[PDB]
């Protein structure tokens, strides 16, 4: 998922 | 090559703290992003948190929200896991794996290491008691003889059991241990052997605890 | 959150077939999915990821399909060492989540297990306790029911039971139940007996406390 650790 | 290595893991009492470390080498350690990823005895994979680049960037399952904290230090090529307020359902090996990046999105777990045991239980540690599963020189079942070893009331896991210091191998069955009522764990360590040899070949268990750093060897004699 | 499922939970092939594994999601997840494989004792290791994409020396006889919510990895022909669990893991988003496993297990013919029955030792008795211990040696196959009977009583609730691994030479199982009790219960009774059916066959090993 994204990479910074936040939902899409 | 890449090499992950947990450590860390060990009993803690319900309710206590535990820190688990993953040493990383054989690349970058810094380059890449990372997760640990839990196992309970005979279950399947359960994801635990992830992490990207710093301690900023961080991401959790809902079960351990709150209670479990993951960080890294790239000086150290170290990942952690800080967990608090363990309860028995967080027993399990715990795994660091490294993760797969492309175009900002992570992907998949390229590399694992071999995991690390946490046990959450008020239970003491205790090296086990080694009865003999004793073969009947009477034999019943046509010219075959069962013979073995029971494991009883040892804690935390794991054991390791040979037979005759790794001499004899084939036909040995050491089952999976149980988690009794008590708390405490149980297994048998079992063969099968001509009943013709119960007289001459000597048969000996040897059975190794090492989170009580004992070892019991028990000679299993005919009945 | 996104549930996977992989139906079914075991697959019992030969070596050399074709194997199909099936992994649905609950939701889209498009190609952002992950198959791992798993041994006894071992790790998981990846096998393929964004749905089809190969990982590092993963042979070629692995491959992975899907999109959306019907996923598939399919070994088009399967080597012993493919023997193992699976499990899918989506990766469209936080929190992560994976499928419950899939088993390929080796199919062989049926083998009835040979059965034996311990009594507690001696020694264990003298510390108040008594572990009666039935073993089945090397039966197919997994599914066995394996009851206690005590002075031909049925038991409940007093016995746990383990299971091997399949054998990697004759693709067996072997079962160990052990019933707990204390001294002064086993001594209450004469017959202990181990029960084992498998389809049409029970299967009973018992022995006299006495003798």
């Amino acid at each position: 998922q994204p990479a910074d650790g936040n939902p899409d | 090559q890449v090499q992950l290595v947990e450590s860390g893991g060990g009993l803690v009492k319900p309710g206590g703290s535990l820190r688990l470390s993953c040493a990383a080498s054989g690349f970058t350690f810094s380059d890449y992003y990372m997760s640990w990823i839990r196992q309970a005895p005979g279950k399947g994979l359960e994801w635990v948190s992830y992490i990207g680049s710093s301690n900023t960037y961080t991401s959790y399952a809902a079960s351990v929200k709150g209670r479990f904290t993951i960080s890294r230090d790239n000086a150290k090529n170290s990942l952690y896991l800080q967990m608090n307020s363990l309860r028995a359902e967080d027993t399990a090996v715990y795994y660091c794996a490294r993760e797969i990046e492309r175009s900002g999105w992570v992907r998949g777990n390229d590399y694992w290491g071999r995991g690390t045991l946490v046990t959450v239980s008020s239970a003491s540690t205790k090296g086990p008691s080694v009865f003999p599963l004793a073969p009947s020189s009477k034999s019943t079942s046509g010219g075959t003889a069962a013979l073995g070893c029971l494991v009883k009331d040892y804690f935390p896991e794991p054991v390791t059991v040979s037979w005759n210091s790794g001499a004899l191998t084939s036909g040995v069955h050491t089952f999976p241990a149980v988690l009794q009522s008590s708390g405490l764990y149980s297994l048998s360590s079992v063969v099968t052997v001509p009943s013709s040899s119960l007289g001459t070949q000597t048969y000996i268990c040897n059975v190794n605890h090492k989170p009580s750093n004992t070892k019991v060897d028990k000679k299993v004699e005919p009945k | 959150e996104i549930v996977l499922t992989q139906s079914p939970a075991t697959l019992s092939l030969s070596p050399g077939e074709r194997a199909t594994l099936s992994c649905r999601a609950s939701q889209n997840v498009s190609t952002y999915l992950a198959w791992y494989q798993q041994k006894p004792g071992q790790a998981p290791r990846l096998l393929m990821y964004d749905a089809s994409k190969r990982a590092t020396g993963i042979p070629a006889r692995f491959s992975g399909s899907g999109s959306g919510t019907e996923f598939t990895l399919t070994i088009s022909s399967l080597e012993p060492e493919d023997f193992a669990v699976y499990y899918c893991q989506q990766r469209r988003n936080w929190p992560l989540t994976f499928g419950g496993g899939t088993k390929v297990e080796i199919k062989r013919t049926v083998a009835a297990p040979s059965v034996f029955i311990f009594p507690p030792s001696d020694e264990q008795l003298k510390s108040g306790t008594a572990s009666v211990v039935c073993l089945l040696n090397n039966f197919y196959p997994r599914e066995a029911k394996v009851q206690w009977k005590v002075d031909n009583a049925l038991q409940s609730g007093n016995s746990q039971e383990s299971v091997t691994e399949q054998d990697s030479k004759d693709s067996t199982y072997s079962l160990s139940s052990t019933l707990t009790l204390s001294k002064a219960d086993y001594e209450k009774h004469k017959v202990y007996a181990c029960e084992v059916t498998q389809g049409t066959t029970s299967v009973t090993k018992s022995f006299n406390r006495g003798e």
